[PDB]
RNA sequence: GCCCGGAGUCCGGGCACCA
RNA sequence: GGGUACGACCAUACUUGGCCGAAUGCACCAUAUCCCGUCCGAUUUGUGAAGUUAAGCGGCCACAGGCCUCGUUAGUACGGCGAUCAGUGAUGGCGCUGGAACCCGGGGUGUUGUACUCU
RNA sequence: AGUUUGGCUGGGGCGGCAUAUCUGUUACACGACAACGCAGGUGUCCUAAGGCGAGCUCAGUGGGAACAGAAAUCUCACGUGGAACACAAGCGUAAAUGCUUGCUUGAUUAACGAUUUCCAGUACGAAUCGAGACUGCGAAAGCAAGGCCAGCGAUCCUUUGCGAAGAACAGGAAAUAUGAACAAAUCAUACCAGAGGUGUCAGAAUAAUUACCACAGGGAUAACUGGCUUGUGGCGGCCAAGCGUUCAUAGCGACGUCGCUUUUUGAUCCUUCGAUGUCGGCUCUUCCUAACCUAGCGCCGCAGAAGACGCUAAGGGUUGGAUU
RNA sequence: AAAACAUAGGUUUGUGAUGCAUCCAAGUGGUGUAUGUCGCAAACUGAUUUCUGCCCAGUGCUCUGUGUCAACGUGACGAGAUUCACCGACGCGCGGGUAAACGGCGGGAGUAACUAUGACUCUCUUAAGGUAGCCAAAUGCCUCGUCUUCCAAUUAGAG
RNA sequence: AUCGAACCACCUAGUAGCUGGUUCACGUCGAAGUUUCCCUCAGGAUAGCUGGUGCUUGUCAAGAAGUAUUGUGCGGUAAAGCAAAUGAUUAGAGGGACCUAUUCUCAAACUUUAAAUGUGCAAACAACCCAGCCUUAGUUAUUUUAACAAGGCUUUAAGAAUUGAGGCACCAAGUGGGCCUUCUUCGGUAAGCGGAGCAGGCGAUGC
RNA sequence: UUUCUCGUACUGAAAGGGAGGUGUGAUACACCCGUGGCGUGCGCAAUUUUUUGCCCAACACCG
RNA sequence: AAGAGAGUAGCACUGUUUGGGAAUGCAGUGUCAAGCCGGCAGGUAUUUGUCUGCCAAGGUUAAAUAUAGAG
């Protein structure tokens, strides 16, 4: 699918209220902390002698993913998440037929 | 070893030997919770003010009597 | 395989009459509903916004909620060994005022009818007489009827 | 996912896997 | 006995052909400076009265189609309940009871509300 | 060395998916209803194929115009939808839900409002009726918080967004909280809304072989006999187009149609798994008749001889060897 | 009780002692080894005779100069935890060898004076396309193959 | 007398959704083999069927009924049709294709029409009228509507039902292999075969 | 008046906060013999050959 | 006027143990202190500044407790 670079959104934003112009990114997911709680919890089971102690899942079945875009507001620069439907491809291109 | 897949025997004959219940009266669980909200705004004023005449109606018919 | 959708075995149930399709018409529109009325549920078909389940075709119940452009009902569905009232949302389209009590309320106007004549004099009118009783019957003529041999050769294609 | 190499980028490799 | 505007039911109001149409009106009709829109003032838009009922419209008619209604088909087809009923069976009638459809035949071819109005 | 090596299933295995789901029919004119019943779909696609206003009418047919023809473009008339609406099917729709065009981002947010479908009246998915913000298209009434109904996912863990700056002699209507003896700056955690997935789809992390084999059980379940059935196998009738130098029927009998038998093999799974000794031959007795020989007969395309067909009749008889 | 194992005969591999194979919880521990390549350890085939063809693409084993791979090190920003950069071996990739290592070793058309057959030709294709030999054999489904011999007659035996 | 992992003692009364057993009498009641989820299919959890304890009441009947009647809604099976749309299909006739009107014969995934048996609602008191009155930040250009109240009035022939105890809880068992039959019905040549619908039985029961 | 425990008070992740009625005004003010109101409600009390009052327990609706 | 226990405590890696959770106790190896602004503890990691309580790395010691197949 094909998606404008900019859209006229709402802001709720008290600065604001009313419809302005919001710049489109697309969300990917940070790199995992080392030091996060579940990692350091996880860390101090698997040291020693037992093995693997987690299910590791190889069971993948599905071929696609949920698209996020992150819509930040012209002023203000706060930022809205919004979902779109799975899609294999997914491009942004801001010029139409 | 396969088995029965469904079946609906026997199941009216149990649902009468207690027998099928008759619905709840009207006036019994008639609230109106997600109804429409301009209206039922305006309900709830006038029923403020019918309990406070309901008040002060006891008020002067106890007097009376006291007389 | 039967497959259990929202819409599962409505081919000649949502479908218009012969010669009978189109929107709804302006009468529909001016049908004006209040809370406490008895109304019956039939889906249109022509319009697909606010269509009730295939299960509350054709049920009678009670009008609970007034919206802009919507109509809460309460009806009757029996489940197991109890009956259960379930509130229904659909738009005034699918919705028809029931005449379901129309003739206990005009018995209850003819019964007042009664009482104001009676205690204003005036004269009631005459009782009906059943037909059931005996009677005197004179006829000017009468047939024999003998299984006449013609039907017999009649009844052959 | 990491390092690359060869073509804003598709392939070939050597590694790494708690929804 | 009619016209126009806005309608309700939405063919007894539709389709084809023929004939007639006093007035008010409704139309066809004249033309592109301006508003407006088109490849083209054909449609659409703005401004007039030169002609005409030709058409549209209304009314009537047709062994006309369709549609509506009543009979007939017919107590026929089919059905609920009953039998230590008939029959090798396929099926069928009987008792107590409910009850159709097309073809076909007779009749009919809009009713009506609000306002301004013509005889 | 330790452990694992799916399920349903007319036994199990191979096959298939009836394992999560949508449409028509079976389904018996409310609703509900099974099979490894029938005919088909789903894990996608679309910044327009979403939203609104306006204008227009589709499939097809007929009459006409240089090259031009059955089929190119122009024109007139008829045209109840016989076209189209991403995809499977059903429903629906004509100054439109279809086609063209103009402008747009209602595919946003939406105070834990209520409800339907499956249903335990749980969750998930999908959908319906509302309230508030800011908007789009319209002269307006009005329509729109995706493309109508199939197109998707719990606990724990990871990861992103929101808790801007100032204002308040005090925590208040209005300043997110904690790291427990206290302060400054980092770091970590909590509360709310999404995302990374479990297709065995209410969601374990998983390869083979045993004829050297073991245990708890099962006639809920296969491999003999028996029982129901008779498609298949076997044995017969009825009709009569033809074959028989002519002549349907001495002897046959196609195209059709009606049966019988349990000496074949299938179909089923009722009895037996704390056991009913599973091929063939040897030996011995008895029963059946659909009659090979022996008794007596009819008929012939019966001259004689040898034979064909049929009737009563099961008393008696029915062999020796080579190969396996 | 055999057609199985062993055997003499044949071939291959490791190894010059601070070794090769290898016991073992451990030590200045133990075995072949009181030995020294005509030796010791590890495999395969199975007397003699006559022979032992082609394939290193796959898997394995083995031999030589720079992509990737760990700790330890060396520097940086920061107040520090944290973080980043460089260095970093065998091995794996690249390049050779090896089948008495595990193993493998083709299809389809046309064509000679009666027909048959096909010495000959073409085509697709492999790492190589089964050579010398032998066969309905303890290995051949079809199958009780086809011909001869043995018998009066043979799903048997032999050729 | 033991070997595809010896013998002895101990952990060990190892675990078993599987097989076997489980000891006096009488009395009051009395089932289910079905729904949803589960590595679930020889097992569980969950609802239903049952027992016990009751609670609140009534006494002729409230929130009563596997039944009628009257009124008012819903429907696409049986039948019928192809001289009506969709699909299949035979043959003459009037103007070799073609056209018009007919004609033989059909439909689980066709239909204009359309039953019987069914199915929803109503048939009075926590109610309906009639009159006047109050309140609201609801609607409307205002009245008028909408909603909540308060004090007075009336009301329990025509085939024109008849039967009778209403409502509400808490705790828990067994069961979760079913089978047969009238009628309706799918697969199969058929079956004492496999699979469903409404109802009644056996199981649990003799006479 | 136990030295501990259960209960008379709950709510939020936490820092923390914490529930009577009526009348009058827009940490407000004044009182305290008292069911917040409405509907259905055993029994008792009062009328007259029926109607009304208080309603306990319990249930529904709105503050 | 002085002093008060050094391969000790701490730190890194590895293993084990604990309710102890950015590490409760312990063991092996490497590294290895302070005491003219000391050291250890104060249950979320780091750097800096306060406050509170104690002063390890040597030794002895009745009573109130066990006798779960002893005499
Ligand atoms: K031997
Ligand atoms: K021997
Ligand atoms: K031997
Ligand atoms: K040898
Ligand atoms: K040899
Ligand atoms: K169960
Ligand atoms: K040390
Ligand atoms: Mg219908
Ligand atoms: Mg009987
Ligand atoms: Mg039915
Ligand atoms: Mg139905
Ligand atoms: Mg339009
Ligand atoms: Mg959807
Ligand atoms: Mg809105
Ligand atoms: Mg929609
Ligand atoms: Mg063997
Ligand atoms: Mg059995
Ligand atoms: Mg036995
Ligand atoms: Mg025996
Ligand atoms: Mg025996
Ligand atoms: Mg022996
Ligand atoms: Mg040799
Ligand atoms: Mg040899
Ligand atoms: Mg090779
Ligand atoms: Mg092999
Ligand atoms: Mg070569
Ligand atoms: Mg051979
Ligand atoms: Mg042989
Ligand atoms: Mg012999
Ligand atoms: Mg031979
Ligand atoms: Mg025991
Ligand atoms: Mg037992
Ligand atoms: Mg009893
Ligand atoms: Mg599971
Ligand atoms: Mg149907
Ligand atoms: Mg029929
Ligand atoms: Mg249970
Ligand atoms: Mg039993
Ligand atoms: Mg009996
Ligand atoms: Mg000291
Ligand atoms: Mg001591
Ligand atoms: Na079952
Ligand atoms: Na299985
Ligand atoms: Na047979
Ligand atoms: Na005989
Ligand atoms: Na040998
Ligand atoms: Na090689
Ligand atoms: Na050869
Ligand atoms: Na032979
Ligand atoms: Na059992």
């Amino acid at each position: 699918v094909n998606y404008p670079k900019k859209k006229k959104m709402h802001c709720p934003d008290e600065r604001c209220n009313a419809h302005k112009s919001f710049k489109v990114v697309q969300y990917k997911a940070g790199k995992a902390r080392l030091y996060a709680r579940g990692k350091r919890r996880y860390d101090r089971k698997q040291s020693g002698y037992g093995g693997q102690t987690k299910p590791i899942f190889h069971k993948k079945a599905k071929t696609t993913k949920k698209i996020v875009l992150k819509l930040q507001c012209s002023n203000c620069k706060s930022i809205i998440q919004n979902v779109l439907k799975r899609t294999k491809h997914f491009e942004l291109n801001d010029k139409k037929k | 070893a396969k088995s029965k897949n469904h079946t609906n025997h026997n199941q009216s004959r149990k649902n009468h030997r207690n027998g099928i219940k008759p619905p709840l009266p009207l006036y019994m669980y008639n609230s109106k919770r997600g109804g429409w909200l301009p209206a039922l705004v305006n309900t709830r004023r006038v029923r403020k003010n019918n309990q406070k005449a309901a008040l002060k109606a006891r008020r002067e018919r106890l007097a009376a009597h006291q007389a | 395989v039967h497959s259990h959708g929202y819409k599962c075995g409505t081919r000649h149930l949502f479908a218009k009459k012969f010669r009978k399709h189109g929107v709804p018409s302006v009468s529909t529109i001016l049908t004006n509903f209040k809370v406490g009325d008895y109304v019956d549920v039939v889906a249109d078909a022509a319009v697909r916004a606010g269509m009730p389940h295939k299960y509350y075709h054709g049920r009678t119940g009670i009008v609970w909620n007034v919206t802009p452009r919507g109509v809460g009902v309460i009806i009757n569905k029996p489940v197991r060994n109890r009956t259960v009232r379930k509130r229904i949302c659909v738009r005034f389209e699918h919705v028809r005022k029931s005449r379901c009590q129309e003739a206990f309320k005009q018995k209850l106007k003819d019964l007042e009818a009664f009482r104001a004549a009676k205690k204003a004099g005036t004269p009631l009118p005459p009782k009906k007489v059943s037909t059931r009783n005996g009677g005197f019957v004179c006829p000017k003529k009468v047939e024999v009827l003998a299984r006449r041999t013609a039907d017999y050769e009649a009844m052959i294609p």
